[PDB]
RNA sequence: GACGACGUUGAUAGGCCGGGUGUGUAAGCGCAGCGAUGCGUUGAGCUAACCGGUACUAAUGAACCGUGAGGCUUAACC
RNA sequence: CGAAGGUGUGCUGUGAGGCAUGCUGGAGGUAUCAGAAGUGCGAAUGCUGACAUAAGUAACGAUAAAGCGGGUGAAAAGCCCGCUCGCCGGAAGACCAAGGGUUCCUGUCCAACGUUAAUCGGGGCAGGGUGAGUCGACCCCUAAGGCGAGGCCGAAAGGCGU
RNA sequence: AGGACCGAACCGACUAAUGUUGAAAAAUUAGCGGAUGACUUGUGGCUGGGGGUGAAAGGCCAAUCAAACCGGGAGAUAGCU
RNA sequence: CCCGGCGAGGGGAGUGAAAAAGAACCUGAAACCGUGUACGUACAAGCAGUGGGAGCACGCUUGGCGUGUGACUGCGUACC
RNA sequence: GGUUAAGCGACUAAGCGUACACGGUGGAUGCCCUGGCAGUCAGAGGCGAUGAAGGACGUGCUAAUCUGCGAUAAGCGUCGG
C-alpha cells in the first residue's frame, strides 16, 4: 500500500528542495526522520513535515506499523512563479522570479 | 476561537515592467574621424 | 538632485484646474474632448 | 599567511573587538553560563580566564587591574570575594565549551561557556 | 564576458554533479538518556556523556 | 577541498607554572618640597604570537564504509 | 452504445496528404459535387504570452558595532524587558510651512509586501482618535499681475483697456 | 569705506579616486572657489515654438532642443534594406 | 476524522455521471523541469547525422521477425 | 589438484545521452456566447434660464461598489395594466 503526501506551492526553488529529497529517497521512515532532523537546511525542515504527514496518513486512513514504511518515491515539482520587480541602476528595472514547488512523498512497505 | 481573517486586502500583486535608454560615450570607441 | 515635479496645490488649480479651463474656448475645447471619450476626472480640480 | 599568528579577529576593528570580549566577560562571570557562538568562545577563554588567575591573589592594585580589564566593580566584586576563592586549587582550565547545535537565524555554530564548578 | 552559446542541459547537469548534499550517518547515542545526537554535541535534553550539563 | 599532527595507553589546542623578550623604576605607602615634582620601597610592575614544562579544560564508549580467499586460457612447475 | 480537439499505433499514396482504431475527451461533426477566401510561416534586430541560459552565480544599498540574561512563541541575531557597549548632538534632537493624505493610537494576523527570519511593521483586518471669540484659514486692505460693464481695435476666433 | 581680506552656514563645481548591469539616468569621499554682493533664497506672477529667454554656450524652455511636446494631414515619401 | 503553527498544504470520508470537474476549477498542446525503467557512456577529438554493424534488453515466435539502445567503422564544415 | 608466468577480460556511473511510462509548469487547440462588426426596413432628428449635457455629495435594517433616486432621496400621488 501506498500513501502520499504533498506540500504544494511551497516557497522555495525545486533545485534547492531537491538536494534535500535526494537525501532520503529509498530510506526507512526513521533513518529519514533523523537525516532531515540534522541536515542544515530550510528545505529539510518542509520535506520532514511532508514525510511526517505521509506517515501519519498511512497510519490513519491506511494500515499501520509506521516500523516497516520506506520511502518508496520522493520527488519535487515547480510550481507557479511570483513575477516580481528589483529596481536597478539607471532607471532599469528586472523581473525576479519567487520560485516555489509541489513537493511529493510516497510512503509504502 | 481566533476565526479566519479571509481577506488579504492585498492579495492581487500587480506587476509591470519598465526600463530606459542609457547614454554612452563613444569618442575614443572609434576607428575613423 | 531636484527634479521637475515641484507640486504646490495653488499653481496646480491656476494653471490647469476647472475654471481656468472654462476662462478660454480652447480651454473649453479641452473639456468637450474629454467628455466625448469619457473621462472619469475632467480636471486635476479635487 | 598568519604562521604562528594568535587571536581571531571576527570580522571586527580591534577596539569593537576589546569591548566585546569585555562585555562578554562581565555576562559570563555574572551568569556562570553563557550562549555564544563557537569561535567567540575559544576567545573569551583567553580574556576570562586570565581574570581568574589574577583574582586568585587579592590586593589594591589586582583589584585596580581587574577595574581597568572589565570596567564593573560588581564584576570585580565578584571575581575577587568568589571566584578566586572558588579555583585557588585549580590550575587553568576554570571554563567548559560544550558544543550545542546551529542558530535558527543564521546557521551559526552554537556553543556553551561556563565556569567549570557553577556551585555543583 | 558572456556566453556566446546556450550551454545545454547536460553541461548544467555535468556541473551539478559535485552539489550533492552528505547525510551525517553517524549519530551518536547519549550513555545516560538514551537518545540521540551529534557526534561531541549536547543532547536535546541537556545532557552530554551521560551527564546533565545544562537542564 | 587537500596535506600534516594528535584524540585519555594523550602534550593536539587553550589555560596554568617557570623562563626569556620588550617597555622601563607600577599601585599603595613613606620622606623632602609652599607647590609642580623628586627620592625609597624598586629596574619595579605589566608583558601577544616565543622557549621549557604541566592533564586543569576540550579532544566519548559507540556508530559508519570496506568483506568472507579473489575470472578464463595456455605454458612450465611440484 | 461517445462528436470536435488532444495523444499513440498500424496501413497507405510520387508529394502536399489520406484511412483505420487504442487511450483521453464529453457534444458536436460533416461524404459527394459545386461556390467564396482574413487559405498554409522559421527567419522580417517581426508582435503578444509562456518558459529557458548565464546560476543557485553577482548582490542584499553607507565600515556608527555590537554582547549577554529573561519573556513571548511552532520557531528568536533582528520583536518586548533589562544591563552593558558604540554613534549623532548647529543633529542623525525638537517644532512647523509646503507636499502627502490616516501613514496616528489600540487589538489581532503573517499569505503577499519588508532585499534574510519575523512572534515585528509605515503590511492585512477591526475599533478608536483631530474639541478654539483669542492659533490658522475665511474675512477687511492692497503689490506684481489677472479679469474687465461700457469703450477702442480686429476676416471670424479674438486683442487691449476704463 | 570696500563688486576689500581669512573663514563656517549658504551658493558653486577646479583636481583625483571610486562608482560605470551605480547607493545615484551626473553621485560619493578627500581636497577646491565665492562667501555684503553684478550675492543668495521662499512664495506668487509674466514672456510660447521660427517663438521666448540668453554676462553668448546653438546655452536653456519639465531627465527631450541647429527649432519643445501632444493630437491631426498620415498608411507623407522611401529608385534603399 | 487525521498530520500540521486553533497555519499554508495535504490524506481520508462524503456530494456528484465525473473531483486528474475542488473553486490556482471544460478540453488540455508545446517549449521548459522532474521520478522510474532498458540500453549506451570515464584512452578518446569536430554541424552530432547517414550508410554498415556486434552486443544487450523487451515482445512475438520457436532459429526468425518486430521494438529500444547502439560499441566499432566509411562518408559528412547548420539554415536563411 | 595446487603454485608462479604470459596472454585476454564481464561486473563500476559521480554524472550524462536516447527511448518509453508517469507527472509538474504553461496555457494553445476544439467547443461556447451576455460582446462586437456591417447592413435592411421603420422611426426620431434635438436638449437648455420651468436651469441642460456632464459631474460632486448624499440616500438602505447594514454601508465598500454597481443600478435607481434626491433631504418626500432603491422612492410619494393619481389614473390604467
Amino acid at each position: 500500500m501506498e500513501t502520499i503526501a504533498k506540500h504544494r506551492h511551497a516557497r522555495s526553488s525545486a533545485q534547492k528542495v531537491r538536494l534535500v529529497a535526494d537525501l532520503i529517497r529509498g530510506k526507512k521512515v526513521s533513518q529519514a526522520l533523523d537525516i532531515l532532523t540534522y541536515t542544515n537546511k530550510k528545505a529539510a525542515v518542509l520535506v520532514k513535515k511532508v514525510l511526517e504527514s505521509a506517515i501519519a496518513n498511512a497510519e490513519h486512513n491506511d494500515g499501520a506499523d509506521i516500523d516497516d514504511l520506506k520511502v518508496t518515491k520522493i520527488f519535487v515539482d515547480e510550481g507557479p512563479s511570483m513575477k516580481r520587480i528589483m529596481p536597478r541602476a539607471k532607471g532599469r528595472a528586472d523581473r525576479i522570479l519567487k520560485r516555489t514547488s509541489h513537493i511529493t512523498v510516497v510512503v509504502s512497505d | 476561537a481566533n476565526g479566519e481573517d479571509s481577506s488579504f486586502g492585498s492579495f492581487t500583486f500587480t506587476v509591470e515592467l519598465f526600463s530606459t535608454p542609457v547614454w554612452i560615450w563613444w569618442w575614443p570607441r572609434i576607428r575613423g574621424p | 538632485m531636484k527634479r521637475t515635479f515641484q507640486p504646490s496645490v495653488l499653481k496646480r488649480n491656476r494653471s490647469h484646474g476647472f475654471r481656468a479651463r472654462m476662462a478660454t474656448k480652447n480651454g473649453r475645447q479641452v473639456l468637450a474632448r474629454r467628455r466625448a471619450k469619457g473621462r472619469a476626472r475632467l480636471t486635476v480640480s479635487k | 599567511m598568519r604562521h604562528r599568528k594568535s587571536g581571531r579577529q571576527l570580522n571586527r576593528n580591534s577596539s569593537h573587538r576589546q569591548a566585546m570580549f569585555r562585555n562578554m566577560a562581565g555576562s559570563l562571570v555574572r551568569h556562570e553560563i553563557i550562549k555564544t557562538t563557537l569561535p567567540k568562545a575559544k576567545e573569551l577563554r583567553r580574556v576570562v580566564e586570565p581574570l581568574i588567575t589574577l583574582a586568585k591573589t587579592d590586593s589594591v592594585a589586582n583589584r585596580r587591574l581587574a577595574f581597568a580589564r572589565t570596567r564593573d566593580n560588581e564584576i570585580v566584586a565578584k571575581l575577587f570575594n568568589e571566584l578566586g576563592p572558588r579555583f585557588a586549587s585549580r590550575a587553568g582550565g576554570y571554563t567548559r565549551i560544550l558544543k550545542c547545535g546551529f542558530r535558527a537565524g543564521d546557521n551559526a555554530p552554537m556553543a556553551y561557556i561556563e565556569l567549570v564548578d557553577r556551585s555543583e | 564576458a558572456v556566453q556566446q552559446n546556450k550551454p545545454t542541459r547536460s553541461k548544467r547537469g555535468m556541473r551539478r554533479s559535485h552539489d550533492a548534499l552528505t547525510a551525517v550517518t553517524s549519530l551518536s547515542v547519549d550513555k545516560t538518556s538514551g537518545e540521540k545526537h551529534l557526534r561531541h554535541h549536547i543532547t536535546a535534553d541537556g545532557y552530554y556523556r551521560g551527564r546533565k550539563v545544562i537542564a
